[PDB]
């Protein structure tokens, strides 16, 4: 349809490049940090690249913060079991901080015996 | 611009973003519940403020269902890929798509504002009268939120139905999943609106439908006539995602595509006629109970066919491909988890078994395994599959075996013990309980704190 | 059900006794996060992203034809991340039939 | 009548086919944002006060 | 096409008020320099001038007659382009079905850009497979990984422009002898006399050549109120 | 334009201002506070304490603390 | 080998947190004054004037792209005539090392293989039948038990005593016949 | 049995061992696995077997561990997860000695039956 | 909702419906239950205690109380 929204248009050329006064190319913000740590592992994974192709995807330690570089360096079945227990222990610790020294009377031996008497009478 | 944008893909991102935000409030409420239930006594809620707990459980349920999982699986992933799957330039109704997300946000603000300003009382997310109609103004505010949410849901359903008129390719299984959910919404929402209006009439217009000589059981019929179709409006989009992920990642064409599609249609029709399995203990007639029990058990047939068709998709796939991707793990975990939830659903479907297990934490664990585990994981798996297309970053999820393992283990620590206390028995919607149920409640509570900690490791 | 294309024995007969199955690698290569140069501005980083699309890649066979990146669904056919306007030219789903008309041929 | 002189149909969104008139309507409603915030904030204060939520501390002092 | 909406009134003819008022320059403008409205009225004025002169039609060749009416004599180059244009337009709102593609005769995928998304469904019957989508970029002979169906991209590109009916007419049509205004006047007097106008377009056109307002009733015709 | 090809181009090209991310996280944090702050306020309103002491609604031993 | 060392040089560690100096040291919020960059800020992001305040979709800076002849600029293909034939050479994407960084060597081999399809139509049809009717059998196996237990609850019994139970907020009232 | 009775156009390996080879492997190092069973540096290609000489369709199988550790490797040369072991070595052995296979399977099932019955009962 | 798990009873106490439930206790004891329908603030604080005694004992109790 003459004068309608074009099906295809070519991109205009990009705006002029900016140099610094000394000739250094002007750099712009980039959120791709080079984290500082001693880990240098490189993990590669065969990945689906459609139906008939694959791609060898690599993860580099320097692309990740220290915490992940440390964890991802160890064997999974060395870390995983320790982490599982640790998280569970921490949860219990957190839930015990608010009840330190709490001693309800219904958990004393005297109350425990009285319930046994009630159960005997009621054949519970 | 930000709020003015009509781009269907941008709006899809907004839906996911808002679901995570509102989700933070949802998870916080869940932590309050589990903390309280850690032992017997009062832990974080005073005995004089027990009304707050009733409000916490009510808002938890409502927010997670209508403001988090539904906006995420029926608004987020659908608005981003459906027009692409349909090889169409954009969504049929651009302006309607914009207002729908704005409506969801505005209804969320109303709800949370009502927490802050109104007296905090609760009546469950099922808003049973007469309790719902003898409450304070916070109930009125919640009703406004639901009605407003209903407007967004119906207009979004209209939007997806119009794709049939413009689709330029083949209706894939996922597209069929959304269309049928849209049909379920168009047929169920108008009934919900009517019963909600009657709740308002009794709250605000001196109506007498829910006082003596008026049957309160009437509400439960009309509510659950929408209620159960809602649980399938929340699961069917998840099924559609699972089909795409398994076929794509395993490089295998969907097996029994037409049976998958006809299974989704069947689940919808059946799901529209089985609502009274939520009303087994009211005292319905013997023949009604037998009809509903019979038809409820039938839903397993079409649901079972889909499960087995998924299994053969993963079977036989090439070994060279790395299988530790988070999206693939979540998709597989869904099959393993959904079977647990569904089987327990069949158990509760037997009404005589249900007499013992109604209003107990067995029901909780049942719908958590499907929603809190299955639906959440399906939404995560779908977003993860579209990470390159969506383009988000600054998270460590795509390849994180620790996150998947820890999540699976700890989520089961929360809800598996809730099946046990269902035969103990521990009623639902309670905060205090007998001292002999502490062990299992404590174990589940330890599971809840742990799951939250694992949510921090993704960043 | 689909079980592949049908093969006649005549089509399995080689023209040489040394013919074997071509060993061409269909792994596209080693990849990672797309790495932008700091010097590049927003426009030039857009060009960089457009040049890293896996769905624009292919494998060339011994006879010069190329097998492209293919997907079951069109979701994998748009640029990653998805641009604002994707399918300006309507994607064409090609159907095959045995019907023909004389106008298409010449003697 | 010349087909190539109507490109504003797709170059400009329909909501702003009216030029300054349509831009003015949007701008006028934009001016009402903060007045709305004050009005809405007042309603929250009204409910908060009527529920005696300001006397939380004075109640027990 | 089925995807087009209803014919406009303009699709049949244009109002005489859209005739350019500088007819003298209009009839001397080269075709490449005439816009859509100018080209419409150049062809209509010149075409109707020859058609409304019966005594000269039998001695006029089809080559000359077609030129006067503005019709392009067809040839293999222009036919190819026009055909591929109409095939592109048809595929905008129609299905894409045809014979199985081979190296000798690849599936032809028309496009304006350098790429078009295409799906292969395989052969007929049991040879049909699930949709395999691929991006068809120019300069490569694509082969489906499943059925070995050969595809190829055809680009409607000519000299920094895509193919349009206007482009085809400009590139291949050649302007003939310059239109003579004497013919316009001669035919005008033939069908327009004594307050009877049987060539309205030639009455308006002659008026403009005269300077606008010269012929009887034309000042009243050009005087509007809003 | 090349800058307009991608939706949310600044974020996708990794040039966005970090404040946008901070606001998103802050918004989520505020949403979470809507469950905790009214809990504290309501507890004090009906009891006089912001949070209870575990099992302070039950009989406690003399040495309980 | 370590592939990261190949493109270590390209990745120079950063100096500023989030890649920007304090606004005081350099005002990245202002529009750039560089010619041809009026639509960009100093840091390279699009300016609010270009995208919001004077967005072209709202009628600002009206400039129709299409020309009089209904044409727009289109870049042609790379044509190479040869062997009595006009050929088009397709544009090949740059090496993935340039765009991603890793050196494209020692790539693992993933051969071409046609789709992994399930065969033996007769066998497959029987499995699909079982995928549907094995659950159907189980449901039928529960149906009879369900009817019986439902009938059992709703059985007319010769009850000899009645206890009336009323539920109130929040206690249970019980009414029982008193011995005569 | 795909190579034995179904398809005669894929290379057929020789069984080096009906038991996996235990080897210590290091992350960031590439290993080459013998797919013909005739290498004298099992489980690796020795430079003189069919795989090394690219003879008869045999090629070395590239493999790389994600983490350091001890990994099991296929000796039967037919495991589905080759080069890694998943139990196919035992399965292929049962095909070659079906009487022995029954003995082991009965013994394994006998133990499993006793333990599960003893605990549940 | 009147729930006594040991007696296999869970009947909703709905206004307007007087639901009939038949039971036959086989052993003596005390069977504890709780309200099973969210009923307001103290839904968790209205338990259901039923004690089954011998018929001779029940008659004496009823005669005195
Ligand atoms: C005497 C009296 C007589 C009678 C008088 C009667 C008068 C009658 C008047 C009637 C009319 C009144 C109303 C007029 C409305 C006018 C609308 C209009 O035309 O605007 C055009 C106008 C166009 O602006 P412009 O002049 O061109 O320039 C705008 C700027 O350049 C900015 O450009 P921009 O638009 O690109 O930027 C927008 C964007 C820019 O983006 C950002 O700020 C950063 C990026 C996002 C950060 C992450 C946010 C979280 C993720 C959200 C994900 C979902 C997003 C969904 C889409 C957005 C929905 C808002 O940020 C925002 O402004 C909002 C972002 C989202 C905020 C909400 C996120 C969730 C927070 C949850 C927290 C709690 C939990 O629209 C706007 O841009 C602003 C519209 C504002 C509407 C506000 C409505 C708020 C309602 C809240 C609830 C109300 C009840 C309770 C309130 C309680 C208060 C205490
Ligand atoms: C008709 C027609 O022309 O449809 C296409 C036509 C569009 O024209 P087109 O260009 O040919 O479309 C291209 C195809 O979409 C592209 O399709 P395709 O070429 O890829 O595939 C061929 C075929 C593919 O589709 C089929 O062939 C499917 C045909 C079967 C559909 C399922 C039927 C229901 C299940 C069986 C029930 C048995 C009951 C037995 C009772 C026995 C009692 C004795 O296409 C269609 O049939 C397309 C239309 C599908 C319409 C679906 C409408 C909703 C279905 C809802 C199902 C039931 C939900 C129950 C919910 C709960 C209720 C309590 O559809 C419309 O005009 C759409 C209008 C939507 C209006 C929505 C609002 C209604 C109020
Ligand atoms: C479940 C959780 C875990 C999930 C784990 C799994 C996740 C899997 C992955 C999921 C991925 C989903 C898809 C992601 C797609 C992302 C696309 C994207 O980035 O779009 C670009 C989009 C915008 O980028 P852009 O294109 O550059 O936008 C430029 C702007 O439009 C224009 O720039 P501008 O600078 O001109 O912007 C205007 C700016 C101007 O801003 C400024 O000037 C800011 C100045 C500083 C203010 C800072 C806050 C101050 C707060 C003070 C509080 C004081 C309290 C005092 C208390 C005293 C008590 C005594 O803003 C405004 O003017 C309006 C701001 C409104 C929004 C913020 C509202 C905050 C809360 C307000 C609450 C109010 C309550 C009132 C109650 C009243 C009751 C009466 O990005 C964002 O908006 C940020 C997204 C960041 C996250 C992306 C996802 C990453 C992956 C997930 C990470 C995990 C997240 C977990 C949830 C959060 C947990 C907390
Ligand atoms: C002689 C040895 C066996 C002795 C016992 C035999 C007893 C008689 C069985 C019948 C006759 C067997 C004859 C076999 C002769 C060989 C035939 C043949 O072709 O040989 C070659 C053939 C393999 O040759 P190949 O394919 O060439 O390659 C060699 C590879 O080794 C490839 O190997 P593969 O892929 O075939 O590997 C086998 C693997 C293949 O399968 C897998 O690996 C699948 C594993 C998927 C796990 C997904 C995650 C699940 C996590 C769920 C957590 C839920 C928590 C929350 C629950 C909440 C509940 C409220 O099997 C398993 O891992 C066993 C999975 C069994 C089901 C798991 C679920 C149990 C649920 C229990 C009840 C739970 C109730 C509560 C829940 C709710 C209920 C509604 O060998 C076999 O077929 C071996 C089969 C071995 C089966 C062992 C089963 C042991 C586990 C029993 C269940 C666990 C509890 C026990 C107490
Ligand atoms: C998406 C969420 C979801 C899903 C999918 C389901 C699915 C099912 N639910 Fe639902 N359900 C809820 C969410 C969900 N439910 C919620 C949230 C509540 C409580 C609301 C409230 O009370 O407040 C609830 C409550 C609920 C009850 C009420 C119990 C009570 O109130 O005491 C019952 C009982 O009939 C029930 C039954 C079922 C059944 C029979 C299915 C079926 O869909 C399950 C089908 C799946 C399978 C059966 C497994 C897969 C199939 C096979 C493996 C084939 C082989 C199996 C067989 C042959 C049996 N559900
Ligand atoms: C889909 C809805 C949903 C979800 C996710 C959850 C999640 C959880 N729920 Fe759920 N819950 C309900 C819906 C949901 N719940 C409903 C409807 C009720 C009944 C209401 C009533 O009784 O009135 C209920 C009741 C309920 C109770 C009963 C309180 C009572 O009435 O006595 C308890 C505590 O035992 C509980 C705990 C939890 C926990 C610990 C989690 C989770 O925290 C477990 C851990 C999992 C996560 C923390 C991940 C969740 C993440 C997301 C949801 C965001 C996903 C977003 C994207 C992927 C973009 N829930
Ligand atoms: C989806 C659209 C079709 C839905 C059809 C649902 C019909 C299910 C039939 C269930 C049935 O047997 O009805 C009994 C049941 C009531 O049973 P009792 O309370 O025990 O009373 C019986 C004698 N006093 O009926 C109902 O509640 C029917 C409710 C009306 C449904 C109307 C749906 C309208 C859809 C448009
Ligand atoms: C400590 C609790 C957790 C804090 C946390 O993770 O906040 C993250 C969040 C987002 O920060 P980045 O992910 O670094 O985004 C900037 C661009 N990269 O940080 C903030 O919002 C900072 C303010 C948090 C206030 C919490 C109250
Ligand atoms: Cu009464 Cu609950
Ligand atoms: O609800 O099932
Ligand atoms: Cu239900
Ligand atoms: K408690
Ligand atoms: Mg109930
Ligand atoms: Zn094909
Ligand atoms: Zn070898
Ligand atoms: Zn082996």
């Amino acid at each position: 349809r003459i004068g309608g929204p074009p099906v295809f248009m070519q991109f205009p050329p990009p705006p002029p490049k900016e140099y610094l006064a000394d000739g250094t190319p002007k750099t712009y913000p980039l959120h791709q940090p080079v984290f500082d740590h001693g880990y240098t592992w490189e993990h590669w994974y065969m990945t689906n690249a459609g139906v008939f192709h694959t791609v060898y995807y690599g993860e580099f330690a320097k692309d990740f913060p220290w915490r992940w570089g440390f964890v991802a360096e160890k064997p999974f079945w060395v870390g995983a079991p320790i982490l599982v227990l640790g998280v569970l222990c921490l949860g219990h610790i957190i839930q015990t901080m608010g009840q330190i020294g709490v001693r309800p009377k219904r958990y004393t031996p005297e109350w425990v015996e009285a319930t046994k008497e009630r159960e005997r009478a009621e054949n519970t | 611009f930000y709020i003015l944008v009509n781009n269907n893909k941008r709006i899809g991102i907004y839906y996911i973003k808002l679901s995570i935000i509102i989700g933070i409030l949802g998870i916080v409420l869940s932590y309050i519940i589990r903390v309280e239930l850690y032992n017997s006594g009062n832990r974080i809620i005073k005995y004089d403020n027990v009304n707050y707990y009733n409000m916490v459980i009510t808002l938890h349920g409502l927010l997670m269902i209508f403001y988090i999982i539904m906006p995420g699986l029926y608004g987020g992933i659908p608005l981003y890929i459906l027009p692409i799957l349909s090889v169409i330039t954009d969504i049929v109704l651009p302006r309607i798509n914009n207002i729908s997300i704005i409506i969801v946000l505005i209804s969320y603000i109303v709800v949370i504002n009502s927490i802050v300003i109104e007296y905090n009382i609760g009546t469950g997310w099922t808003l049973y009268p007469p309790l719902s109609i003898i409450g304070t103004v916070i109930v009125n505010m919640i009703l406004y939120g639901l009605i407003i949410i209903g407007i967004s849901s119906i207009i979004s359903a209209i939007n997806f139905m119009n794709i049939l008129i413009v689709i330029d390719g083949i209706i894939y299984v996922y597209i069929w999943s959304i269309i049928i959910t849209s049909v379920l919404l168009i047929i169920s929402l108008p009934i919900l609106n009517g019963i909600l209006l009657m709740i308002l009439s009794d709250i605000y217009f001196n109506s007498i439908y829910f006082i003596l000589n008026g049957d309160v059981v009437l509400y439960q019929h009309l509510f659950w006539y929408f209620g159960h179709p809602e649980v399938y409006i929340l699961i069917l989009p998840a099924f559609g995602i699972i089909s795409i992920i398994l076929s794509v990642l395993n490089n295998k064409i969907i097996f029994g595509m037409k049976s998958m599609i006809l299974a989704i249609i069947m689940i919808s029709i059946l799901g529209s006629i089985v609502w009274a399995h939520h009303i087994y203990t009211v005292g319905l007639e013997l023949d009604t109970k037998i009809y509903f029990n019979n038809l409820t058990l039938i839903i397993s047939i079409p649901t079972g066919n889909k499960i087995y068709n998924w299994i053969i998709l993963y079977i036989g796939s090439y070994n060279i491909l790395y299988n530790g991707y988070q999206s693939l793990i979540f998709s597989i975990m869904f099959i393993i988890i959904f079977i647990i939830g569904g089987i327990t659903g069949i158990i509760i479907s037997i009404d005589i078994i249900d007499i013992g297990l109604h209003d107990t934490y067995y029901i909780v664990s049942h719908f958590h395994y499907i929603l809190s585990i299955g639906a959440v994981i399906s939404l995560l798996a779908g977003i993860l599959l579209l990470k390159d297309i969506i383009g988000y970053y600054n998270v460590i999820i795509k390849i994180n075996k620790y996150f998947g393992l820890l999540l699976f283990i700890n989520i089961n620590i929360i809800f598996t013990p809730q099946f046990i206390i269902g035969f103990n028995v521990m009623p639902r919607r309670i905060l205090e309980y007998s001292d002999n149920i502490i062990v299992w409640n404590l174990i589940s509570s330890i599971g809840s704190i742990s799951t939250i900690l694992i949510l921090l490791s993704i960043f | 059900i689909y079980e592949g294309q049908t093969v006649q024995e005549s089509e399995l007969i080689p023209q040489e006794d040394d013919w074997v199955i071509e060993e061409t690698n269909f792994c596209l290569g080693r990849n990672c996060y797309v790495r932008f140069r700091e010097e590049d501005d927003l426009a030039r980083r857009a060009l960089h992203q457009m040049d890293s699309q896996l769905n624009k890649m292919h494998t060339r066979l011994r006879d010069g034809t190329v097998i492209p990146y293919m997907s079951f669904h069109p979701d994998e056919m748009v640029d990653r991340p998805a641009p604002i306007h994707t399918f300006s030219e309507k994607p064409l789903l090609k159907w095959t039939w045995d019907e023909t008309y004389e106008e298409a041929y010449d003697d | 009548i010349d087909p190539t002189k109507n490109q504003w149909r797709w170059c400009v969104d329909p909501a702003w086919y009216g030029g300054m008139r349509d831009k003015a309507n949007m701008d006028m409603y934009r001016l009402m944002v903060y007045p709305f915030f004050g009005y809405a904030l007042l309603y929250l204060h009204s409910r908060f006060k009527q529920n005696d939520k300001y006397n939380v501390f004075a109640k027990w002092r | 096409y089925r995807h087009w909406h209803r014919m406009s009134e303009d699709d049949w003819a244009l109002p005489l008020d859209s005739m350019p008022e500088d007819v003298k320059t209009l009839m001397a403008t080269p075709q490449t320099e005439r816009g859509f409205v100018e080209d419409y009225w150049y062809n209509r004025i010149r075409g109707e001038a020859t058609l409304l002169d019966p005594e000269a039609l039998p001695s006029k060749s089809y080559i000359a007659l077609a030129r006067d009416m503005g019709l392009q004599i067809v040839d293999e180059p222009s036919s190819h382009m026009m055909g591929l244009i109409e095939l592109y337009e048809y595929l905008r709102g129609a299905s894409f079905v045809g014979p199985f593609g081979t190296i000798e005769n690849p599936v032809l995928v028309p496009a304006v850009g350098q790429e078009r998304v295409v799906a292969c469904t395989g052969g007929v019957g049991d040879e049909e497979h699930f949709t395999l989508w691929f991006r068809c970029r120019e300069g490569f002979m694509y082969r489906c990984g499943e059925c070995d169906q050969i595809f190829m991209l055809v680009r409607l590109y000519y000299e920094d422009r895509y193919w349009t009916q206007t482009l085809v007419r400009d590139t291949f049509m050649s302007d003939g002898d310059m239109f003579d205004l004497k013919t316009l006047e001669r035919v005008h007097k033939m069908w327009n006399k004594d307050e009877m106008v049987r060539w309205e377009v030639g009455y308006w056109a002659q008026d403009y050549v005269l300077g606008k307002g010269v012929l009887p009733g034309m000042v009243e015709e050009h005087t509007r109120v809003n | 334009n090349l800058e307009d090809h991608f939706d949310l181009a600044e974020y996708m090209m990794k040039m966005h201002n970090p404040m946008s991310e901070y606001l998103y996280w802050i918004a989520g944090f505020v949403s979470g506070l809507h469950g905790i702050l009214p809990l504290l306020h309501s507890n004090y309103y009906f009891s006089g304490m912001f949070l209870p002491r575990d099992n302070d609604n039950t009989q406690l031993c003399d040495d309980s603390w | 080998k370590s592939y990261y060392d190949d493109f270590k040089d390209r990745l120079k560690p950063g100096k500023y947190t989030q890649g920007r100096c304090p606004q005081s040291e350099g005002d990245y919020r202002q529009e750039s004054k560089t010619i041809g960059r009026e639509h960009l800020n100093d840091d390279g992001t699009r300016s609010k004037r270009y995208t919001v305040k004077e967005a072209d979709a709202l009628g600002y800076h009206y400039h129709p792209p299409i020309d009089k002849k209904g044409q727009v600029y289109v870049k042609g293909p790379n044509t190479v005539i040869e062997r009595g034939q006009t050929w088009i050479k397709g544009y090949e994407l740059p090496s993935m090392e340039y765009t991603y960084g890793p050196k494209q060597e020692d790539i693992p081999f993933y051969p071409r293989v046609k789709l992994n399809v399930w065969g033996n139509y007769n066998l497959v049809m029987k499995v699909e039948f079982l995928f549907f009717y094995l659950p159907t059998i189980i449901v039928f196996g529960i149906c009879i038990p369900v009817y019986t237990i439902n009938f059992a609850q709703e059985e007319v019994i010769y009850t000899t005593m009645t206890v009336k139970v009323t539920g109130r907020q929040w206690y249970w009232v019980y009414e029982v016949e008193s011995p005569t | 049995t795909w190579t034995e009775i179904w398809w005669e156009h894929d290379p057929t390996p020789k069984v080096a061992q009906y038991r996996p080879y235990v080897c210590t492997v290091e992350s960031g190092k590439v290993y080459w696995w013998c797919a013909c069973g005739e290498s004298k540096t099992q489980p690796w290609v020795d430079g003189h077997c069919k795989c090394s000489k690219r003879e008869g369709g045999f090629r070395p199988r590239r493999w790389e561990p994600e983490h350091d550790g001890v990994r099991l490797f296929c000796g039967c040369k037919s495991c589905f997860s080759s080069p890694t072991w998943n139990g196919g070595c035992f399965t292929k052995w049962m095909q070659s000695n079906p009487a022995g296979g029954m003995l082991y399977c009965f013994a394994a099932a006998f133990g499993f039956g006793t333990l599960t019955v003893y605990r549940k009962f | 909702s009147w729930s006594v798990p040991s007696l296999g009873i869970k009947c909703d106490a709905t206004p307007g419906r007087l639901v009939k439930i038949n039971t036959f206790i086989q052993r003596e004891g005390v069977f504890y239950g709780q309200c099973s329908e969210l009923c307001g603030t103290l839904h968790a604080f209205m338990p259901i205690v039923v004690e089954a005694v011998s018929p001779e004992a029940f008659a004496a109790h009823a005669k005195k109380w």
